[PDB]
């Protein structure tokens, strides 16, 4: 009974049938969103566009006519399944923006010689102005969102180092899509202009916010609360970012993309900051001693080139054996169910594998290319993305690295460039790539 | 007197270490569909945990009623869990399933030339497949046979990335002839019926290589044998080194289920986490 005054509210008009037994079940939502009051909405749109969009030039009665347009669309919409789309949006706004987006109104110069040495023998290879408005819409969310938007990259180090430039913001958070829809709106409504939300099939739980054309806007990677909780964060200016220790030890396992090394060569001034910025803190966080010594790193690493494998003998810094590292997650995946192992430590985009100590011998897969000096043998660039892989789930237990992760570093010194002579490929990642479409009310995945 | 303590419980058929002779003459109120709910749970955190959930297409077929799915399906929706949900079914499912962006439901029948149909549709879509086909006593032989060669012709059409299906081996006494099934792990189902042998095949595939293995009328005594013991023995226990409100097998063999999915509510122990949640199926199930 009062679920059909609700529907026929909502949608301006009588229900026909199909359409009373359709939205029947979401009459909760649907009087949430009419109770919504749009006027205080409206406000507190305009208020964010003059402290993070003053010099988008729109009228606030131009403003004003696209959010009540919105939240009236559904009067003008026949098609269930739009239907459904815009209660879903809908939705999302009326109970979340007040608290995400609402809430937002109220030594290093030393180690760069040592940086450039590491790098230079590591080089042997061969976007809308909306952005500079969202960076500093960022600045100001991770400080009132610690608990649920961590930063890394650039902007992290840059707020240790100011000479750090930085294009992006990158971020964890243990909601993105809220947040990505929320932002979405926001920019819809002060712009105008139709934003679209792609999920990028390669990667994990990751979202994208592109404009109209196509252009960058704002990315983000979503992780669960246990993730969070266990990522190694520091505090600093009221915001949390992935501790540098663990950027770093993620840094050398990037070198091993083929691509990454093509940028480190393209541009290697870009890196020399952010790398000396990260050794300085190291240095003097952990008492880490830089001399050209250390031993047993690059912890012997064999390519078994036709099962897609590489063993990494660790029983010199482990309790377990060795670390089988697979180069195809679908059948590292495959043989962890045929051990009956059903508990394997997943920490998701974070280190993009699952890690698996079963009988004393890890079980890993490596999500970047590896590598070769020669025939079957793996390059020491790649060995040490492989040792810094497996030091990340050292880093993720609070279990021991610290040694390791200097005799990593110490073998990063005074080293003769070894040119590249082949690589193993990613495997392939199946799947759709995914959008939100709000002016045509399609969500497809 | 009549208790046992264990490690753990059997969670796969290849665990299973001892047998009985079957014999002829061998509770929950909708413990049928505990017995889906858990199981499924348990798949489906497996592959969220391997990170192949993220973004997947979830073709279940045989779904109806369904009424568990709904738990599922909000579980994983606030997990963050991007799925999309298509059951399959030649009847209708339970109501609370509609009005749902995520989830599409399809009254039909399965044949080949309809599993082509949606495969063109879903691609290039990760897909995830479940199946709980059946067919009024227990099904013939022949009926299982033909359901599982429908199984294959889902897997091989689909080409999903991962699958759970339902498997029973045909009783030793009314073998017909020997077929093949998919290479995975059979996993155990709690809550099942008393003396059912019925179990979940899982199966995360590799490339193109779809594994396929034969089944004998051997291995079928195998069978028999392992789940009489299974049911006559293990799960008429009470596990003694089971701290838990309630010590039975069956309670034990759901906790090492449970222990395996993901929360975003922070509990201090794991058995904190396994309460809440089987208290939240329980209650979702309508079971005291
Ligand atoms: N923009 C809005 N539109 C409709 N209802 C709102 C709006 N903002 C708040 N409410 C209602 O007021 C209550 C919650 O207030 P809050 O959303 O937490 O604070 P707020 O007024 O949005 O503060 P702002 O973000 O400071 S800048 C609920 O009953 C909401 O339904
Ligand atoms: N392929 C990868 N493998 C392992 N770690 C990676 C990889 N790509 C990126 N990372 C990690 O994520 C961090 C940030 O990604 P970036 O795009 O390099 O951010 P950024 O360099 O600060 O942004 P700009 O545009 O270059 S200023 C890197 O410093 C690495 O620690
Ligand atoms: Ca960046
Ligand atoms: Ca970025």
């Amino acid at each position: 009974n009062i679920t059909l005054k609700i529907i026929e509210t909502y949608l301006g008009r009588v229900p026909s049938v199909n359409e009373y037994h359709m939205l029947k079940s979401q009459a909760r939502n649907i009087q949430k969103i009419t109770v919504f009051n749009k006027d205080i909405f409206v406000s507190l749109v305009k208020k964010n566009k003059k402290r993070f969009f003053s010099d988008v030039n729109t009228s606030a009665s131009e403003i004003k006519d696209r959010i009540l347009s919105y939240f009236s669309k559904q009067t003008q919409t026949y098609n269930i399944g739009k239907l459904f789309t815009i209660i879903e949006l809908q939705s999302v706004l009326v109970t979340t923006y007040t608290d995400i987006l609402g809430v937002l109104t109220i030594n290093v110069t030393s180690m760069e010689e040592l940086a450039r040495d590491m790098l230079n023998s590591m080089n042997v290879a061969v976007v809308s102005s909306l952005v500079k408005n969202v960076n500093k819409l960022m600045e100001e969310y991770l400080r009132r969102h610690n608990k649920s938007c961590i930063c890394y990259g650039s902007y992290s180090l840059y707020l240790i180092n100011p000479n750090i430039r930085y294009g992006d913001i990158d971020i964890l958070q243990t909601n993105s899509r809220t947040f990505l829809i929320d932002l979405a709106f926001l920019i819809k409504f002060i712009t105008g202009n139709n934003i679209i939300l792609s999920k990028i099939p390669y990667l994990r739980n990751y979202m994208v916010i592109k404009d109209e054309n196509d252009n960058h806007i704002i990315d983000s990677f979503n992780i669960r609360q246990d993730t969070m909780n266990v990522v190694p964060k520091i505090f600093i200016d009221n915001i949390y970012i992935v501790d540098p220790t663990f950027q770093l030890l993620n840094m050398i396992k990037m070198f091993s993309q083929i691509d990454r090394l093509e940028d480190l060569s393209k541009d290697p001034e870009k890196f020399n900051a952010r790398m000396a910025t990260m050794l300085e803190y190291v240095r003097y966080t952990h008492g880490i001693v830089f001399d050209g010594k250390r031993n047993n790193m690059p912890m012997k690493c064999i390519i078994d080139e036709n099962n897609r494998i590489v063993t990494v003998t660790t029983k010199d810094y482990f309790s377990f054996k060795k670390c089988l590292v697979y180069l195809d997650e679908n059948v590292l995946s495959s043989d962890i169910l045929d051990l009956n192992a059903d508990t394997s430590c997943d920490f998701e985009s974070v280190t993009n594998s699952v890690y698996l100590i079963h009988d004393n011998i890890m079980y890993t897969y490596f999500s970047n290319t590896i590598l070769l000096s020669d025939k079957g043998k793996v390059h020491e660039i790649s060995a040490r993305g492989l040792c810094a892989h497996i030091l990340l789930y050292q880093m993720l237990t609070s279990g021991e690295y610290k040694q390791c992760l200097s005799d990593l570093l110490n073998s990063m010194m005074n080293r003769d460039k070894i040119p590249i002579y082949s690589h193993t490929e990613r495997d392939k990642k199946p799947g759709r790539h995914g959008f939100i479409n709000i002016e045509k009310d399609i969500i497809v995945f | 007197m009549d208790v046992v303590s264990l490690d753990k419980p059997f969670m796969y058929f290849e665990e299973i270490d001892n047998e009985l002779d079957y014999e002829p003459e061998s509770k929950l109120p909708y413990q049928g569909q505990l017995k889906l709910l858990l199981g499924e749970l348990f798949f489906l955190s497996k592959l969220q945990r391997h990170g192949i959930l993220d973004g997947a297409t979830v073709v279940y077929i045989g779904s109806a009623p369904g009424t568990h799915i709904r738990y599922l399906r909000d579980h994983f929706y606030n997990l963050g869990v991007i799925i999309k949900w298509m059951l399959i079914d030649g009847r209708h499912h339970d109501p609370i399933l509609n009005g749902l962006r995520d989830v599409t439901l399809v009254t039909r029948f399965v044949d080949e030339e309809y599993l082509r149909s949606i495969k063109k549709q879903l691609h290039p879509s990760k897909i995830i497949l479940i199946s709980d086909v059946a067919s009024g006593n227990e099904p013939s032989t022949a009926d299982l046979l033909s359901n599982y060669a429908l199984q294959n012709v889902m897997i091989s059409i689909l080409n999903p990335v991962a699958s759970s299906l339902k498997w029973r081996c045909p009783f030793p006494d009314q073998w017909i002839k020997d077929f093949y099934i998919p290479h995975g792990n059979k996993m155990l189902q709690p809550f099942a019926p008393s003396y059912s042998a019925e179990m979940r095949l899982l199966s995360i595939y590799t490339g193109e290589n779809m594994r396929l293995t034969r089944v004998t009328k051997s291995d079928a005594v195998n069978y028999e044998k392992k789940m009489y013991y299974l049911n006559k023995i293990v799960r008429n226990k009470v596990v003694v080194n089971f701290d838990y409100p309630n010590q039975e097998y069956d309670y034990f063999h759901m906790y090492f289920m449970l222990r395996t999915v993901y929360c975003n509510k922070t509990f201090p122990t794991t058995k904190a986490k396994v309460l809440f949640l089987q208290q939240s199926i329980f209650r979702f199930l309508n079971i005291p």
